[PDB]
């Protein structure tokens, strides 16, 4: 029941070759030559490009091509056009007739410079603090490719809970912007050092922090 | 002209009930099997249920048998999906999808299955625009509204950042504006986040130069219909 | 001079014999499988019939037009030496 592991991320020039891998088992991909590759344009629905590990439906381009080896398969692009950009599942037939999706790669058809993430880093509002409450906020923005990874760390440790983040979206510039919420109580805001927000973009960070100061 | 219409959806509470419905057109339904596909926000499609074409035969997946059962009305080419048991985690967009299928040819020889039916070719060539469905505890409820106050963002170029906290407003949407519409440049609103309380929060910001502040006043518009609440806040420097 | 022609599908079972086999339903062109019982392992079950001719030519003729005007067809294997053509 956990999904088939995809890459999270991949990105490529037009013209660009690009492949997309898909783990599995021996119980789903690694048992059958039934697995079919979707693409899912930003607000439409989703179409198959590739079924039966390597046959395309007729309309489907040739650029389109799949693979199997063991429990991976692979969907691989040769040749980006702008139209190629969207999000992309695999999915396999399983040994029990069900079917197990992938937990999708987000394509990006690069049509402008790289840009790292600028990070801005707000502490509780003395308002909300007044009304017993204490919100982090994280702006993230400004990055290109549109794909970001988030971690919040309370001193050295890291934290988990509390934790709220919304997938990067294109601002009025068409470069991504993104944000991040940590809920923490009066006294948690104030029994620790400093809290910090780590945002991961294209394999590097950029950190921000803040700490109970007046 | 293979076409899918789902509908149906709509906000339940968690505990609750709901059938979608999938209107099919342009292909013999009957000869067909069925599946349900559902995307969370944000998260990846995520296999439901098959049925077969005949309605005889049919396949939940693990992590929401119990709480589904799909069946078809072949009479007026009708898929369903019978929510029940509903947890705020099943919160997503459910899409109909059908299965291809049809013949497998050895030599030129079409080979059918028991009643001439389809054997499947394990791909969905046909979707549905979808259907939202919500599972929530909340209310409707007006947000609160709080000021982030301005913060260095290009640490030369002379650039702050400033926003609003739009927090706990049940459903949405909520519109934000600053200075009444007056100030587009450098605002971005970003889309609604979903606490374990059932409420949604919103955060809007906007790039100002770092010059202007102290000069120049910054206010932000929010307004939520559901609960009729109109609210304006002054974002100002902080003093330490 | 008459040979023989022995006409075979395929069948698969398991007192009460469960099985199961593809037919032509209405056209030579398609197939479809179907269930049957009496009253696991492969199996064969074979129909013979012998038109009558002078030489391994003409009969190879007729059995081909035969296997015409029925939905059959598949491989074909002959004996000399019993005369015996199998169509499968
Ligand atoms: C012709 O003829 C034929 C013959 O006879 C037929 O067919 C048939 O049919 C029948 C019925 O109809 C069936 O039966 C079944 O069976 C089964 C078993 O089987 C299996 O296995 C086997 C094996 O064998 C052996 O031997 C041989 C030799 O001899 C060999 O070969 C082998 O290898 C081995 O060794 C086999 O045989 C089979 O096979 C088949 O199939 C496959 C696939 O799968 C294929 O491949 C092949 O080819 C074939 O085809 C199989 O595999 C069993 O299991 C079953 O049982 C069940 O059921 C029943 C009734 O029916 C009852 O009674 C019982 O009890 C059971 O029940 C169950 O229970 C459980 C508990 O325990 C449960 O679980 C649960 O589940 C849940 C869920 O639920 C559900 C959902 O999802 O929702 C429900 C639904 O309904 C369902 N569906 C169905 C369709 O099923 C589902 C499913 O199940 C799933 O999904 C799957 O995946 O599910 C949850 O999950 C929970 O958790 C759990 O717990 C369940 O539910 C229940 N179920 C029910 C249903 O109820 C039965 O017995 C048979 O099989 C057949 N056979 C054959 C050969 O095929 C036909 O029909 C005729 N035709 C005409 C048309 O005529
Ligand atoms: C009457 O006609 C029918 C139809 O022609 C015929 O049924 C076949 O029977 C043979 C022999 O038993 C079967 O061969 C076995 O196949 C096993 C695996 O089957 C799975 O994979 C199949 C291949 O799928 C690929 O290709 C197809 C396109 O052809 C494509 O759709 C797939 O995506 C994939 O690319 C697949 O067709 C088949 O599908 C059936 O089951 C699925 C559910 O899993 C269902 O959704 C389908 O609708 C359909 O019902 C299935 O998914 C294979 O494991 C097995 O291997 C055994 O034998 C070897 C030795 O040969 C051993 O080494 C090994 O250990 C195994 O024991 C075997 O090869 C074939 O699958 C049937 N075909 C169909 C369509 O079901 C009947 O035999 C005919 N009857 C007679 C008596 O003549």
């Amino acid at each position: 029941q956990s999904a088939l592991t995809q890459p999270a991320s991949v990105s490529g020039s037009p013209g660009q070759t690009i492949t997309i891998s898909c783990q599995g088992t021996s119980s789903d991909v690694g048992g059958f030559d039934s697995v079919s590759w979707y693409q899912q344009s930003p607000g439409k629905a989703p179409k198959v490009m590739v079924f039966d590990v390597s046959h395309r439906p007729s309309g489907i381009s040739n650029r389109f091509s799949g693979s199997k080896s063991g429990n991976t398969a692979s969907l691989t692009i040769s040749g980006l056009h702008i139209e190629d950009e969207g999000d992309y599942f695999c999915s396999s037939l399983t040994d029990r007739s069900h079917r197990i999706f992938g937990g999708g790669t987000k394509v990006t058809v690069l049509g402008q410079p790289k840009a790292a993430p600028s990070v801005t880093l707000f502490p509780p509002s003395s308002e909300e603090l007044q009304a017993n409450k204490a919100t982090l906020v994280c702006l993230i923005s400004d990055f290109y490719p549109g794909a970001v990874t988030v971690a919040w760390k309370a001193d050295s440790s890291p934290v988990k809970a509390g934790v709220e983040t919304t997938t990067p979206s294109k601002q009025s510039n068409n470069k991504y912007a993104a944000s991040s919420y940590l809920s923490l109580t009066p006294e948690q805001w104030k029994s620790h050092k400093s809290y910090s927000c780590q945002v991961t973009h294209e394999g590097s960070t950029v950190e921000k922090t803040v700490a109970p100061t007046e | 002209q293979e076409q899918l219409v789902e509908s149906g959806g709509g906000v339940v509470q968690p505990g609750g009930s709901l059938r979608l419905s999938c209107l099919a057109s342009g292909f013999t339904f009957h000869k067909y099997g069925m599946h349900w596909v559902r995307q969370a926000p944000g998260k990846g499609l995520e296999w439901v249920a098959l049925i077969s074409d005949d309605g005889m035969r049919k396949y939940h997946s693990d992590s929401m048998w119990g709480r589904v059962t799909i069946s078809r009305d072949n009479s007026k080419n009708t898929l369903y999906l019978q929510f029940s048991s509903l947890k705020v985690e099943d919160t997503a967009m459910f899409f109909c999808a059908r299965e291809a299928g049809g013949p497998i040819w050895h030599d030129d020889v079409k080979y059918y299955d028991f009643n001439d039916g389809y054997y499947n070719y394990h791909y969905m060539d046909v979707w549905g625009k979808g259907t939202t469905v919500t599972v929530s505890s909340a209310s409707t409820k007006g947000p609160s509204v709080f000021p982030l106050a301005p913060s260095s963002k290009s640490t030369s170029g002379g650039t702050a950042a400033l926003g609003c906290l739009v927090k706990d407003y049940f459903p949405e949407p909520v519109t934000v504006s600053w200075n009444s519409g007056a100030l587009t440049s450098g605002v971005h609103t970003f889309p609604a986040v979903l606490q374990s309380s059932g409420l949604y929060s919103l955060s809007s910001v906007v790039t100002v130069p770092s010059s202007s502040l102290g000069t120049q006043t910054y206010i932000c518009n929010v307004n939520h219909k559901p609960s009729n609440t109109k609210v304006d806040k002054r974002v100002e420097p902080k003093s330490c | 001079t008459t040979f023989k022609l022995a006409a075979c599908v395929t069948l698969a079972c398991t007192r009460v014999k469960h099985c199961s086999f593809n037919i032509t339903t209405d056209v030579k062109d398609r197939k479809q499988k179907v269930n049957a019982t009496f009253y696991l392992y492969r199996l064969i079950s074979c129909q013979t019939t012998t038109t009558e001719a002078v030489d391994a030519a003409t009969a190879a003729k007729v059995f081909k037009q035969y296997a015409n005007d029925n939905g059959i067809d598949g491989e074909w294997t002959y004996d000399d030496a019993t005369k015996t053509f199998t169509v499968t």
